[PDB]
């Protein structure tokens, strides 16, 4: 049983489409337990100045009961069967999923459909959640990492839709109407823009059947079955600096525009990020870590942590890094960081990519560790690539990557580009934009 | 020699900037630049100009007065014979 063989013997992912336009996909295994959910192509990016944070507001009511069954009833029924109900809303994607015994795959599918189609939107529950959401905005405001990434999007995509945060504005949350949420749901939670995904011990045909039974309400016009292409979001080389020397450590995020889901180069960018890696003060490896940047961080105590990232989207994306450091080590950290980025475009080695490729393989395999994560892969893949991509395909693609390819792709997206910068906390030591911009060439 | 990082204690200030490549080097020349050059000029002309005008006059005078004293005074030879 070799790695190759195990990859080929993995059960295939089955997909079928209903007449209403909804897609049903699932990967079958022999597990008494399973996860099934509906991945919707909706998010803050689809909102606008007036209904920003509606998709989030909805995510708060999607579990407070439907028309067929009020709050208590809905909750009791789900709880009493040992099932877990979770979900989330991002900028371009939303999801509501359930974990339970394969023995209930069908009852669950009915529950899901009831959630996405007949949300009660209890007028009173809405005012109750209005205050809850307002408390979460103050909680999240202390999450420097997330405040920093929000700011990164706020400036990198300023003037556009991707500039808004998922949770939305205070004004919006204070004034969103029962009608707005309703409108949101109707406008976005639509069959062709959704995906019923399930993984575990489930019958694809039994899944698709319960699907036909509950996911119905077909469309008449053509405007109801077309998936609206979103207007492009302009990337802008710039920086937003939120200074507060009262904060203990500083967060910094730098990034360049990325390609977008469908682009093959993403396989290389991920290998690239694998070379630089990530780090945090609890990595036993210490000064021996393969990641050069990580090694330097340890030697010179450059930061508390740092991480690379390649955040994709339909038509764009953010490729960069983020670090947390003491006010007095920001400059050296940024220096070494930008240094490693130059090394990438200019002097990557075969040994380097070899390691990074391996690291990347076990990374993709790790994202399929359980029913929920695999179910998440399916929902996302069909929603982003319009098809599931096997580990064997990925591996096929990953294997083709070499040093030269890394240098060329990185040079393409990084070298001499104007980055987007977001800095929060005690950032006096972080040099100006011009100096950082110069770190973008020669290495 | 080394100062960035230990300069001042600052809180709650956000700043926004754009790359040099995303903007014009010399923007709004007529709607902003010149109007301001006029503002600046105007607000300083009566502080500066005056004393220089004064010096200029004193110069003129003293120069002319000097040359005037080189001329002949007809009243020195009226009764000369």
């Amino acid at each position: 049983a070799t790695y190759a063989q195990t990859l080929q013997n993995i059960p295939e992912t089955n997909v079928t489409t209903l007449d209403n336009g909804l897609r049903v996909a699932s990967e079958e295994s022999s597990q008494p337990t399973c996860t099934v959910g509906v991945w919707i192509g909706a998010g803050s990016r689809y909102e606008n100045e007036k209904n920003n944070g509606a998709g989030y507001f909805v995510e708060h009511l999607a579990f407070k009961g439907t028309k067929k069954r009020p709050c208590a009833a809905f909750e009791k029924e789900v709880e009493s069967m040992g099932a877990h109900f979770n979900g989330y809303t991002s900028r371009e994607q939303t999801a509501f999923y359930i974990k339970a015994l394969s023995k209930d795959m069908p009852k669950v599918v009915e529950l899901l459909a009831d959630v996405v189609q007949n949300c009660a939107l209890e007028e009173s529950q809405i005012e109750k959640e209005r205050g809850v959401i307002l408390q979460e905005l103050k909680e999240m405001d202390n999450d420097m990492t997330n405040v920093t990434f929000d700011y990164l999007h706020a400036t990198a995509f300023q003037g556009t839709a991707l500039a808004r945060t998922v949770e939305g504005t205070t004004e919006n949350i204070k004034h969103l109407t029962r009608a707005d949420l309703a409108s949101y749901i109707d406008t976005h939670f639509k069959a062709p823009r959704m995906v019923l995904a399930a993984a575990g011990g489930i019958s694809h045909k039994e899944l698709v059947d319960a699907a036909r039974q509950h996911f119905s309400g077909v469309s008449f016009t053509y405007k109801e079955d077309a998936v609206p292409i979103l207007p492009r979001c302009r990337f802008t080389g710039s920086e937003i600096r939120a200074r507060d020397d009262a904060l203990p450590v500083a967060h910094v995020a730098l990034a360049v525009e990325g390609p977008g889901w469908a682009d093959p180069d993403n396989v290389v960018l991920h290998v690239a990020n694998a070379i630089i890696g990530r780090y945090d003060r609890t990595f036993g490896g210490g000064k021996h870590l393969s990641s050069r940047l990580a090694a330097l961080a340890v030697e010179h105590k450059l930061c508390h942590s740092f991480q690379t990232f390649n955040t994709s989207y339909s038509d764009t994306g953010l490729f960069g890094f983020h670090f947390v450091a003491d006010p007095l080590s920001i400059d050296d950290m940024m220096f070494c960081a930008q240094g490693e980025w130059m090394r990438l475009c200019t002097s990557t080695t075969e040994s380097e990519v070899k390691r990074a490729k391996n690291h990347l393989r076990s990374a993709m395999v790790a994202q399929l560790d359980g029913t929920t994560p695999v179910c998440e892969t399916i929902g996302s893949h069909l929603l982003n690539y319009g098809r599931r991509i096997s580990l064997e395909e990925w591996d096929s693609r990953i294997s083709a990557v070499d040093a030269r390819m890394v240098r060329d792709v990185c040079s393409k997206y990084i070298y001499d580009k104007c980055p987007a910068l977001a800095a929060v906390g005690p950032i006096e030591q972080l040099l100006d934009y011009n100096r950082i911009r110069s770190g973008m060439y020669w290495i | 020699g080394i100062h960035f990082g230990n300069l001042a204690r600052v809180r709650h200030i956000i700043t926004y900037s754009l790359s040099p490549f995303e903007q014009r080097a010399i923007p709004n020349i007529f709607s902003d630049a010149l109007p301001n050059v006029w503002r600046r000029f105007s607000s300083q002309v009566f502080k500066v100009a005056p004393p220089f005008l004064g010096a200029y006059l004193l110069y003129s005078w003293g120069t002319q007065e000097f040359e005037r004293l080189k001329r002949k005074n007809p009243a020195d030879y009226e009764n000369d014979q």
